RNA sequence: GAAACAUCUCAGUAUCGGGAGGAACAGAAAACGCAACGUGAUGUCGUUAGUAACCGCGAGUGAACGCGAUACAGCCCAAAC
RNA sequence: GACUCGUACGGUCACUGAAUCCUGCCCAGUGCAGGUAUCUGAACACCUCGUACAAGAGGACGAAGGACCUGUCAACGGCGG
RNA sequence: AGCUUUACUGCAGGCUGUCGCUGAGGACUCUCACUCCGGGAGGAGGACACCGAUAGCCGGGC
């Protein structure tokens, strides 16, 4: 039968709709109130995090992060530029918010690594998503043979590095044939161009 | 200058002369979904936009004929090298 | 008044002094900034790639 | 070009800032719980180095002590009062619904309890003219008639230092004495005057505006200089 | 550079911000598409090829599948119960 | 964030440059501003055509702006045959 | 190279429509988001404004 995470599932499929709706309504509000990032002690979407790797165990983090929505925060040229290189308005980051919110997260918790994240809304002018972390130095994960792995020294910042999910497809790794020719293994080893 | 609506000449596809009528090119409209439709719109962005940044040219003192002769019996019609001409008229 | 020597006669002023962390004489003791350590602004070591080179 | 002068202004330097750290007081009218029964007596005159005008001390019931923005008529000894049931004489503040129609005003708060905004200058005054039980209307001193909400506090009388503009500076000396005490840069270098790179008056072999003065609403910082948005220019007609 | 120059080119180069390791990254197909009764995770080397593709269709720019090699290795959750 | 511990007797933006006698005529062009029946005026949504969808073509509505009208020269300037 | 402009091409900026935030009953009411004033209670404003996106106009400020 159906488990009761896939109610919470279903619901989000239309954050618009229904009591979901109503509960984001009401949320925001005292979102808008919070600050960058916040610890949270729970998950606003369960299925979606433990589907991402959660667990209700010692070493396991989660923490909301307000992103502002929009293009590139740019600051107009200074300098000789040619018309191509003349933009500002439209000039977007190639990093997705998403990214940005997992890694302003990660640089609250220093010694925590990013685990994945997950949208959580948006109104008007920002983005929340949560972003669940985890202790590498915590027995309770060093021990866990679903986690464990990213105790290893390789893992560290793996955030800054891309090697999140949320990262990894930010870089155009998707797709395992056709269209990653300049993706796959790595974008700075393609020459910058994917 | 003046030219007759209708007159006998040859018809390419009949490959026989016969009564042709003479009618001035009616531009035809576009669909702007050929590949240079595509390209302007791909191709445009921030500053100057090269080829597509440029505008239309001049005109020259007098333009050649632009004309198609259809054959009156087969209802095929053929072109023809054109001639300058400041004006043409035809006639019935 | 000359900007050449006669306006060097009023350069009496102590800026850069030996750096605590680098033992160059270049710690602005007004700016409290080392021009070239970083120290005082910055945690990481002053240090960039047009100090030589491109392809070294 | 360089930027114009008017774009060094936002930046904030020193040149453009008001010497805050020599000013005395913040003037804003008291808050009272409700009731009225605040009141206090006039300890001094001072002179307010941000208004060239004059400027009361204050002592109230509660111990506190604190300079106002003094009306014409406030002497030293006199007991002022704050509240909705303060008094209706000069130097006395309470909302425009509890003041008499017809009667100067100074000191007006545009939302009530901001402390007060219009009318604060040498000699000026507002001019209540309607009441009612939702808008009250005064007629502020540029001449606007200025819907407000009666619950804006208001102080009663003409501001003090009247006629202040009647005397001429007569010499640059006095000009700069008094320039010094505000956040503006001076003397005036006319645009006209300068060098094309500089503004866009300047350049020439001889000193005009290089286009006309009336410029658009729409005119971006760096351009908009001379008559701004004008409806009109000159005397005539 | 295009014998000017704006797209293009120089070049995702120089330079800047953040960060890992002894190597990084990638990686067990929602692949390929010599179309098959076929191949079978990923890097890399040789080639495919200056080919296909791009481009004031100018100057210029420029892959991949496959193949021959190197080395080979395959697994764990979420949910159902 | 400056102006601003400021509020039109303010402060901003310009021109002229103490006093004295004065400062004519011109709103066609350009600028600014106000108005505007009508005309013109983009995109989203909407209607028609087209396409089992889509590209695309047309229509209706019409913002600021423009046409048009007015104000304005101590506004740019002009003051002849 | 600096400077100019009704040189060519663009880029900021201003104005304006539209979409999102955004809700209840071609003109109108409301309050609950949102904004602002108030120490608070509470007041004003209010689905507009702000902000994000886009479209047209102006645009040697660059
Ligand atoms: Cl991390
Ligand atoms: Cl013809
Ligand atoms: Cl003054
Ligand atoms: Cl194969
Ligand atoms: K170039
Ligand atoms: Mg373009
Ligand atoms: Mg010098
Ligand atoms: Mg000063
Ligand atoms: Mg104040
Ligand atoms: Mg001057
Ligand atoms: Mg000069
Ligand atoms: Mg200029
Ligand atoms: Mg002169
Ligand atoms: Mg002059
Ligand atoms: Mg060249
Ligand atoms: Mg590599
Ligand atoms: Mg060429
Ligand atoms: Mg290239
Ligand atoms: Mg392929
Ligand atoms: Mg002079
Ligand atoms: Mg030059
Ligand atoms: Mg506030
Ligand atoms: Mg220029
Ligand atoms: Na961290
Ligand atoms: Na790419
Ligand atoms: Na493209
Ligand atoms: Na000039
Ligand atoms: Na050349
Ligand atoms: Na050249
Ligand atoms: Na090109
Ligand atoms: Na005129
Ligand atoms: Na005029
Ligand atoms: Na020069």
């Amino acid at each position: 039968a159906r488990s009761a995470y896939s109610y919470i599932r279903d619901a989000w499929e239309n954050p618009g709709d229904g009591q979901l709706a109503e509960l984001q309504w009401q949320r925001q509000q005292e979102w808008r109130n919070e600050g960058a990032v916040e610890r949270i002690e729970r998950p606003t979407r369960l299925d979606k995090a433990r589907s991402q790797g959660y667990k209700a165990k010692q070493g396991v983090i989660v923490a909301r992060v307000s992103v502002r929505k929009g293009s590139a925060r740019k600051r107009r040229h200074k300098a000789g530029r040619r018309s191509k290189r003349q933009g500002v308005t439209r000039i977007t980051r190639r990093k997705d918010i998403q990214r940005v919110a997992e890694e302003r997260a990660s640089r609250t918790f220093p010694n925590l690594r990013v685990l994945n994240s997950y949208s959580v809304g948006q109104d008007g002018r920002q983005k929340w998503h949560e972003v669940i972390l985890i202790d590498p130095n915590h027995p309770a994960i060093q021990n866990d043979d679903d986690l464990s792995w990213i105790c290893a020294d390789d893992q560290a910042d793996r955030v800054f590095r891309g090697l999140t999910g949320a990262g990894r497809r930010n870089r155009g790794l998707s797709g395992k044939g056709k269209g990653s020719e300049k993706t796959r293994p790595s974008l700075r080893s393609n020459g910058g161009k994917g | 200058m003046q030219m007759p609506r209708r007159f006998n000449t040859y018809c390419p596809h009949c490959n026989e002369h016969q009564e042709h009528e003479v009618e001035k090119v009616r531009s035809g409209r576009q669909t702007g979904m050929k590949w240079i439709d595509r390209q302007r719109e791909r191709n445009s962005g921030i500053g100057n936009d090269g080829k597509f940044s440029k505008v239309p040219g001049g005109d020259k003192p007098t333009k050649k004929t632009d004309l198609k002769y259809r054959c009156g019996e087969c209802g095929k019609a053929h072109l023809r090298e054109g001639w300058r001409a400041g004006r043409l008229e035809f006639q019935e | 008044t000359g900007a050449g020597t006669p306006s060097q006669g009023k350069k009496n002023t102590t800026t850069h002094t030996k750096c605590r962390r680098c033992g160059e004489k270049s710690y602005h003791t007004k700016k409290k900034v080392c021009s070239s350590c970083g120290f005082g602004k910055s945690a990481k070591r002053r240090d960039y790639e047009w100090q030589s080179k491109a392809g070294e | 070009g360089r930027r114009i002068q008017g774009q060094r202004r936002g930046r904030g330097t020193s040149t453009f800032r008001a010497p805050s750290h020599r000013y005395k007081a913040d003037l804003e009218h008291r808050k009272v719980e409700d009731g009225d029964v605040i009141a206090g007596t006039v300890v001094d005159i001072e002179h307010d180095p941000a208004r060239s005008a004059p400027v009361a001390a204050v002592e109230f019931e509660d111990g506190d002590r604190r300079l106002i923005l003094a009306p014409e008529g406030v002497g030293v000894g006199d007991e002022l009062q704050v509240g909705v049931s303060a008094e209706i004489a000069p130097g006395n503040t309470l909302p425009l619904a509890e003041i008499p129609e017809g009667v100067p005003v100074c000191n007006v708060e545009s939302s009530p309890g901001d402390g007060g905004k219009f009318a604060r200058a040498s000699g000026v005054n507002a001019q209540l003219l309607t009441h009612d039980r939702n808008v009250a209307v005064v007629k502020l001193p540029s001449g606007e008639m200025k819907r407000l909400d009666p619950q804006c506090r208001a102080t009663i009388g003409v501001v003090a230092g009247g006629g202040r503009t009647d005397k001429p500076f007569v010499k640059a000396g006095n000009k700069h004495h008094k320039m010094k005490a505000r956040g503006t840069k001076w003397p005036n270098v006319r645009g006209v005057a300068m060098n094309a790179v500089d503004h866009p008056f300047g350049g020439g072999g001889r000193q005009h505006p290089g286009k006309p003065k009336s410029i658009s609403r729409n005119a971006p910082p760096g351009r908009k200089v001379g008559d701004i948005a004008s409806k009109r220019t000159g005397r005539g007609g």
